[PDB]
């Protein structure tokens, strides 16, 4: 039943800490002028953040290859079984539909 | 050249700690055997067994052949 | 050809590594003997247990003491 | 050997979930004694509801939840 | 008791995350032929007590332009999945015994970088903006160099679990075997925690000072006490993963003793690069990844695969 | 419609995972496994027209077998022949 | 429903810990097979252990002159054998190899 | 590119080849999830405002089309625990499978859809893959034939006939018309369907004919209503005796095969004594056909040829199977009672 | 019992108003991509609580297209807002 | 710590969603998932079910999200003002809570009301385990590797996945 006592211990550390670094000084009594000169060395910046593209392939190229390294994940559990060439025929497969996978896309990465 | 090795017994007794803590409780706690460990539930299946017949409510206190006569 | 093979290997010697062992790998399972021990071995540990079965008459083999002269030899391993 | 130990475990712990229940109270509007929610007849593995009662107090929470999070 | 060993665990890791930010300097100092801090101390080890309360002590402003409801919960963060990673670790003996914890690790490794987009998105504009969008994404495409290459091995020990790891290493440093692996071993753990050539992260070159840019000294111990407890576990653990020690059921003692003297020489590995190499454009950095460290790592796991079964070999294990 | 080629050749495409009692590898039952065997067995040669009004007592209790239903409320209904009355005497049981 | 009454319970269960019962339990099993087995047959070839209980009490016993016997010749080598096996974790085999000899000295020699 | 053209546009036959062959609720997931997955794309190839803003709508409305229909296999994994493919054994299963599954069809309702995707999809080759989606679902419904509440596959086809019949009668943009009463013809087929539901099949075979010859003749570069007006006194008038010979066969008149799933039809619906169900449905594809004369009226009345317009140049398109289908398309009606025995 | 209740109510988070609308789409798409967890978990207990053992790798099998295909209709989502840069469900043009 | 640790999780759960199931401004859509999820993650690990549990971790709450996370920022929102923003959100937000909590209060607030929510009993998870047992990697989803029996259940998914980047590599 001991996990969660070794969880929220840990938390409440870190959440106690922000509160006495942060807030403590916070309410003192210094200057601390409302001026708008924060934000540094960028001082207006008045955009919308565009799209740009090669920032996104890079989240969606990623999140396929990672799906059947899930699916490849159970080997090592079922090194151990009745009929074996079932696995290394259809082990190797997973593996060569992942690199081919790659090599389609590979004549165009783009700048990544 | 030296004076580093200074600087590095800190940290690595630092590291010493933890190790020894954990490694002497589990032999304080249940009194000079180490901890069981239950992975799968027929091992865990002999501990809630043994609590049971060892002396009164423990899994660390063992019988041993008299105890039958 | 081997000009074409000596001629990607003064250019890119790396992916040339993964075929080299992308292959060789695949090839060799159905080559080295030692195979199919493998077999062996993983089918004979009794996860389950093994429940006697009725005798009357035969019974092939296989006596009430286990010990006794029974069935197939395991023991091929033991030496291994 | 093991096995042996526990089927007569349940078959003690039946009973007094039984003999202990039937002395609860007999009521005319109550049920027979030891009836069966099926209609078919042979031995089928109790639920956890049938071994520990309404009881549920510590050694419960350690049977049925004893194995997992921890040894 | 149990809670006082936690609380035994916890406390006496926070010396040593302080005082590496001494060791950085003295080593760090004779590669450049000096003496490291040296008049404070009087060795210097003295250093520390009074840097940790500089910042304290200093006004920890906010920018009037964020979103305080952010700026709080992603530094408690940085804090615990920092500090949750250390529990499952044998050294020899875990504080919890996980069956297929190893695992775990990658559930705790996965779910750090989701407080730096939080922060750096947090406040404001492109030096924190898109400044800590793009080291999103180079974290996590070194995740697939990574998980593979702990798959591969793991094939060659049988099961998930941390204590069937040092019972294979046992005779047979498990460096020998596969040490073309290994080497990637390496460059991941580098390359993944924001160290020192491909450094981008953090700022110093490619922008002013990267994701740390806004904490003034208030939270930014934090972060600068966060990024240093991954950087020791992760090399604690390689050496749980490969350079093995040998468990001792009589004088567990000699078991740790010996262990910190390697991940201790182990870390220092991230110091002794810092003085040497140069870094990456973020470009070649990437696209260093995919066409070069990849294509391996895939074909490797097709031969760990084979290893075993064409050799009888097949580890013990469920 | 439904052509069933599986049946002429020789593959198996599914029909393993398909029902809670076949195999399982290693050869471990689930808990209702017992009660497969019991229904199947009554409805083949039929054509499952008449299955509906003819089996159906087979059925039922395998549908009580799986949600176990009924035993939860014969259960839940012993939390009012005692714990009504608790302070009326027979705490039931006596510890131990 | 039928269930036996409460008797022809509280016999004598063995009565050890979990590192002693795995203690010798491997000359124990492959010498004995006079009920266990057969008991096995009055289980998996006719289910509902309820009404097979009789067996039961005859495995039961093989146990008890089993540990009964052992106490008469040697208990000293055995009583120091299951303690190593019983400094733990696991309870490995391959710590107690040495030691496994001299429990086993004059047991599968003298008896 | 063009390769995988074709490794896409076979991907989709197999994908709904898994779906007639299977035996196992979950393959007739994976089955149909993998269209929507694999039919986006060919939407696509000419990547214009409409397609993308087409395309979206047809997504998000096949994904939760999918999506509850996971939520109705696995109700009755509870009840009964057995997956294969038969009565549903639990009636918020059926509830839940078959007006959750009208939404790939679309029925009487769940259609907003089948006239914003047709229409405006700027690839008009076709378009009729659309006609696959008709024949995957019916290959659930033969099967989970014998479970329906009954009052509710006749209320979405009651309801639908009627809604696809009125639809078009305002629609000018011939892409439309052919949308709009192909809700009506899912109006004929799952109205009979717990009828000895063979005599569907029928009409379902009769529609992809039917349906398949328009659009290889809408295809030269026919678009609307009133580019079919210039048609005879341009393109050629051989054209315009096949544009009659079929868009009044397909209401259907009994000398033509039009009026053989009817005809054959009623013969099923009476019988089993429901006397006052079939006429409303007979009587309604009535108006359903004014859009077809009305449009045939556009083509045979000579309507001011386009303008001075100069086509000298002979034909290269790909006609393929079209100098066949308007003799098995018409002709058909004094050959055959196979289909009956036939499919069966 | 119980928490085949919850989740359950969970499940009713098609709420379909919140479904397509209103607009940032993100939003919509987002409330898809979990109704998931709700087809997921829901399904990892009735395996779970009986032991199936077989279709256990089906929960598996559930994920690796909801992450697969729910990813695919985000790229559109690019799509409309790339040539726009505001998503707002209120895009109609394609009319009827 | 009590008996109720499960009903405890499943209504933080089942309040896990009503946050972005109603319109918060996508970004804090992601802090009712990652609860939820976690929580989900959370339930799963009961049962005696642990690795196909510990997977959503690493599959889906901690991969997939970040994607779903990495975008809003290119179709990024306005900074108009973001969450409590417009006043509308609030509205529709505890007419749900409480059709769970009146719902909860009497479903049982006493010995039963009525029928169709007294068929559930409570507290000592009834059903919760069966016996006692062997062991096999645990006993279940411990042996949730099948490259045996199931072959034509991964040869589709196994191709299914491999079309999958070609579509995206076009409209891309
Ligand atoms: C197809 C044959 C496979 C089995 C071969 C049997 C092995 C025996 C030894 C083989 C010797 C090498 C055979 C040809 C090597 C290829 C030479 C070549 O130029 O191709 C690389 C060509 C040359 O491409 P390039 O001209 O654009 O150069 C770029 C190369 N990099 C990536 C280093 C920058 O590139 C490719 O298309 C490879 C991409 C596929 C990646 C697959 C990774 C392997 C996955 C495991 C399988
Ligand atoms: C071949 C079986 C494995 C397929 C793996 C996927 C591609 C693996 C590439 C391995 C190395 C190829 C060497 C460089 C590419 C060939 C360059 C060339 O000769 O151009 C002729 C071209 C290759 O052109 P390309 O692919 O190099 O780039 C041109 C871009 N397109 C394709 C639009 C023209 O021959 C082909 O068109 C065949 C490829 C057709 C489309 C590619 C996907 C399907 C692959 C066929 C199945
Ligand atoms: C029957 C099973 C389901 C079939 C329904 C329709 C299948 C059509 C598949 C291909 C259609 C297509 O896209 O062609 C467009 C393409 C034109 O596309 P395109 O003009 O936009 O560009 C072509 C691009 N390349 C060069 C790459 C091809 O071909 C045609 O022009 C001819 C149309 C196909 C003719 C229809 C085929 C069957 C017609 C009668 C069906 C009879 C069924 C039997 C009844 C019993
Ligand atoms: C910002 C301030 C506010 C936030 C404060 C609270 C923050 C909490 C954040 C939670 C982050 C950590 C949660 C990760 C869960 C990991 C659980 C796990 O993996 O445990 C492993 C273990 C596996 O069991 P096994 O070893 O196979 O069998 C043992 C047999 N004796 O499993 C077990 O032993 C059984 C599991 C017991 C634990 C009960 C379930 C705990 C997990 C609940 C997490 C709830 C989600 C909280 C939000 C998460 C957001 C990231
Ligand atoms: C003798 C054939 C007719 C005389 C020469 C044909 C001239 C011609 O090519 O016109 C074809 C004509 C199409 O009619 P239309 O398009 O309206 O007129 C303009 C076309 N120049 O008419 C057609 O030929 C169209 C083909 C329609 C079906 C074939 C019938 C053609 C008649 C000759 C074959 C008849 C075979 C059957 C005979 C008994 C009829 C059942
Ligand atoms: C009524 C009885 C029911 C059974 C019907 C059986 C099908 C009849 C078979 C003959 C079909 C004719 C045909 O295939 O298309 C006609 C034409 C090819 O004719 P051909 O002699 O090859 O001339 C080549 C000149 N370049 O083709 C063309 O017009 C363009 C070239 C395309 C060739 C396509 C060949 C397809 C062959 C098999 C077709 C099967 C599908 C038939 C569609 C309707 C089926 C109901």
């Amino acid at each position: 039943m001991n996990l969660m006592l070794a969880l929220l211990t840990n938390f409440t550390l870190a959440t106690l800490l922000v509160i006495i670094a942060f807030w403590l000084p916070q309410l003192n009594v210094y200057s601390e002028k409302t001026s708008p000169y924060e934000c540094g060395f960028d001082p207006m910046g008045s955009a919308r953040l565009p799209f740009s593209m090669k920032f996104f392939l890079v989240a969606i190229t990623f999140l396929l290859f990672d799906l059947e390294i899930a699916l490849l994940l159970p080997l090592p559990w079922a090194s151990q079984t009745a009929n074996l060439n079932t696995m290394l025929t259809m082990a190797l497969f997973l593996i060569i539909l992942l690199a081919v996978s790659l090599a389609y896309e590979w004549t165009q990465k783009g700048l990544e | 050249w030296f004076e580093v090795l200074p600087g590095i017994a800190v940290m690595g007794v630092c590291l010493f700690i933890p190790g020894m803590a954990t490694a002497r409780i589990h032999r304080f706690s249940n009194g000079g055997k180490e901890k069981r460990v239950a992975h799968y539930p027929y091992q865990w299946y002999l501990m809630e067994r043994d609590r049971r017949v060892s002396g009164v409510n423990r899994s660390y206190v063992s019988k041993g052949l008299e105890n039958i006569d | 050809v081997a000009a074409f093979l000596k001629n990607v290997w003064a250019k890119e010697p790396v992916l040339v590594a993964s075929f080299a062992i992308a292959g060789l790998a695949v090839i060799l399972p159905t080559l080295s003997p030692y195979t199919k021990y493998s077999l062996m071995i993983n089918r004979a540990t009794p996860y389950n247990y093994p429940v006697p079965l009725r005798d009357d008459g035969n019974m092939p083999d296989v006596p009430s003491h286990p010990q006794d002269p029974q069935g197939p030899s395991l023991e091929w391993l033991k030496r291994l | 050997l093991l096995q042996a130990e526990k089927d007569r475990r349940v078959l003690q712990m039946l009973r007094e979930n039984l003999e202990e229940e039937a002395t609860v109270m007999k009521d005319v509007p109550g049920w027979k004694v030891g009836e069966s929610v099926f209609h078919t007849t042979r031995w089928v593995t109790p639920m956890m509801g049938e071994l520990y009662g309404l009881r549920a107090s510590e050694e419960v929470l350690s049977a049925t939840y004893g194995f997992i999070w921890y040894t | 008791m149990f809670m006082i060993n936690i609380l035994m665990l916890i406390i006496p890791i926070l010396l040593a995350v302080a005082f590496l930010t001494l060791v950085e300097r003295k080593v760090l100092g004779y590669m450049q032929l000096r003496k490291g801090p040296n008049v404070v101390g009087p060795y210097g080890l003295l250093q520390p007590i009074a840097d940790a309360i500089k910042l304290f002590i200093k006004e920890p402003l906010r920018p009037a332009t964020s979103s305080a409801s952010m700026f709080i919960l992603a530094p408690i963060m940085a804090l615990g999945l920092a500090l949750t990673m250390w529990i499952p670790l044998p050294m020899p003996y875990p504080l919890i015994n996980m069956n297929l914890g190893v695992l775990f690790m990658l559930a705790m490794s996965s779910l750090a970088v989701y407080s730096i987009l939080w922060s750096g998105w947090a406040s404001n504009s492109k030096y924190a903006l898109i400044g800590a969008l793009r080291a999103v994404a180079q974290t996590i495409s070194y995740e697939v160099t990574l998980a593979i290459i702990l798959l591969s091995v793991l094939l060659m020990s049988g099961s998930f679990t941390l204590s069937t790891l040092i019972t294979t290493q046992e005779q047979m440093w498990l460096i020998l075997p596969a040490w073309p692996l290994a080497m990637m071993w390496f460059i991941s753990t580098l390359a993944e925690t924001n160290r020192a050539p491909f450094d981008l992260t953090e700022g110093e070159s490619e922008l002013v000072s990267g994701f740390n840019v806004e904490y003034a000294a208030g939270p930014f111990a934090l972060f600068f006490m966060a990024e240093y407890a991954n950087i020791i576990m992760m090399n604690i653990f390689t050496a749980i993963l490969f350079l093995g020690t040998s468990h001792n059921p009589h004088m567990p003692e000699l078991y740790t003793i010996n262990f910190t003297i390697k991940s201790l020489l182990l870390t220092m590995s991230f110091l002794w690069i810092r003085a040497s190499y140069p870094r990456f454009r973020y470009d070649q950095l990437m696209h260093l990844l995919w066409k070069n460290f990849l294509p391996l790592t895939l074909a490797l796991c097709m031969w760990h695969v084979s290893l075993p079964i064409l050799t009888s070999g097949i580890p013990p294990q469920t | 419609p439904f052509f069933d080629v599986q049946k002429r050749l020789g593959v198996d495409l599914d029909r393993w995972m398909t029902i809670q009692s076949a195999e399982q590898p290693h050869k471990i039952p689930s808990r209702c496994h017992a009660f497969e065997k019991e229904w199947i067995e009554c409805a083949h040669g039929i054509g499952s027209i008449r299955a509906e009004k003819e089996c159906k007592i087979e059925f039922e209790d395998f549908r009580e077998c799986l949600l176990r239903q009924k035993t939860m409320k014969r259960l839940h209904a012993i939390r009012r022949q005692r714990e009504k009355l608790i302070k009326e005497g027979k705490y039931t049981p006596p510890p131990h | 429903v039928e269930l036996p009454s409460l008797e022809d319970l509280k016999v004598q269960e063995v009565k050890v810990s979990s590192s002693v019962l795995k203690a010798a339990a491997h000359h124990y099993g492959a010498q004995c097979d006079k009920p266990n087995k057969e008991f096995m047959l009055c289980r998996w070839e006719e289910k509902d252990p309820r009404r097979c209980l009789e067996e039961g009490k005859l495995v039961n016993q093989c146990a008890l002159e089993f540990f009964r016997q052992i106490k008469r010749h040697c208990a000293e080598p055995f009583t120091e054998y299951w303690t190593c096996i019983d400094y733990s974790g696991l309870q490995l085999f391959r710590r107690c190899r040495k030691q496994q000899a001299q429990f086993d000295e004059c047991v599968l020699d003298k008896l | 590119n063009p390769i995988i053209f074709i490794i896409i546009l076979l991907t989709i036959m197999l994908g709904t080849i898994i779906v007639m062959i299977s035996s196992h609720w979950l393959l007739v997931w994976i089955g149909f999830e993998m269209n929507m997955l694999a039919i986006i794309p060919i939407m696509m190839k000419n990547h214009n405002p409409r397609a993308t803003e087409a395309s979206t709508k047809y997504f998000l409305t096949q994904s939760t089309a999918s999506m509850l229909l996971m939520m109705a296999v696995i109700i009755n994994l509870m009840f009964s625990g057995q997956w294969t493919v038969m009565k549903l054994f639990n009636p918020m299963a059926s509830m839940l499978m078959t007006m959750a599954l009208a939404m790939k069809l679309g029925m009487a309702p769940f259609h907003f859809w089948v006239p914003e995707v047709t229409q405006g999809i700027p690839l008009s080759s076709g378009l009729i893959l659309l006609t696959w989606q008709k024949l995957a679902p019916m290959s659930v419904l033969y099967q989970i034939f014998p479970s329906i509440n009954l009052n509710l596959i006749l209320t979405l086809s009651v309801l639908s006939i009627l809604i696809g019949g009125w639809g078009g009668l305002n629609q000018t943009q011939l892409r439309k018309i052919m949308a709009y009463s192909s809700i009506a013809h899912m109006g004929w087929m799952t109205a009979v369907l717990p009828y000895n539901p063979t005599m569907t099949l029928l009409n379902l075979i009769i529609y992809i004919i039917m349906t398949s010859t328009m659009f290889t003749m809408f295809m030269a570069n026919s678009t609307t209503t009133t580019l079919s007006l210039s048609h005879t006194w341009n393109k050629t008038p051989i054209m315009t005796v096949l544009i009659l010979a079929t868009l009044l066969s397909m209401g259907g008149l009994p000398p033509l095969s039009g009026f053989m799933p009817k005809w054959m039809i009623i013969q099923e619906m009476t019988k089993n004594n429901s006397i006052i169900l079939p006429t409303f449905m007979a009587i309604t594809a009535l108006l359903n056909l004014y859009f077809y004369m009305r449009l045939t009226y556009s083509t045979t009345l000579t309507m001011f040829p386009s303008t001075n317009n100069m086509k000298m140049k002979w034909q290269f398109p790909l006609m393929k199977k079209m100098t066949f289908l308007p003799t098995m398309v018409v002709l058909s009606t004094m050959m055959l009672p196979l289909t009956p025995m036939l499919s069966v | 019992s119980m928490v085949y209740m919850n989740i359950m109510m969970a499940f009713t988070v098609s709420l379909v108003g919140l479904l397509m609308y209103r607009s940032h789409l993100m939003s919509s798409l987002l409330c898809l991509e979990g109704m998931m967890l709700s087809l997921f978990v829901m399904a990892a207990l009735t395996i779970l609580n009986s032991h199936f053992t077989l279709a256990s790798m089906m929960p598996i099998i559930l994920l690796v297209f909801a992450a697969c295909e729910a990813a695919l209709g985000l790229s559109l989502l690019v799509m409309v807002s790339n040539t726009y840069g505001t998503d707002y469900v209120q895009n109609l043009n394609l009319l009827q | 710590m009590m008996l109720y640790i499960v009903f405890i999780l499943s209504v933080i759960f089942v309040m896990g969603f009503v946050g972005f199931s109603s319109k918060p401004s996508p970004i804090y859509g992601g802090l009712g998932l990652i609860v939820s999820g976690g929580v989900g993650c959370g339930i799963v690990l009961n049962f005696g079910g642990s690795f196909l549990g510990l997977m959503v971790f690493l599959i889906y709450l901690g991969g997939m999200m970040v994607v779903f996370g990495y975008t809003t920022a290119m179709a990024t929102e306005q900074y108009p003002e973001i969450w409590l923003s417009n006043k509308a959100v609030l509205g529709a937000f505890v007419t749900g809570l409480l059709m769970e909590f009146f719902m909860v209060y009497y479903v049982l607030k006493d010995k039963e009301v009525e029928v169709v929510f007294e068929f559930n009993g409570l507290g000592d998870w009834v059903i919760y385990d069966t016996g006692d047992s062997g062991f096999f990697s645990e006993e279940a989803m411990g042996i949730a590797a099948l490259y045996s029996y199931g072959t034509w259940l991964v040869i589709v998914t196994g191709w299914s996945l491999l079309i999958g980047v070609v579509v995206i590599m076009e409209i891309t």
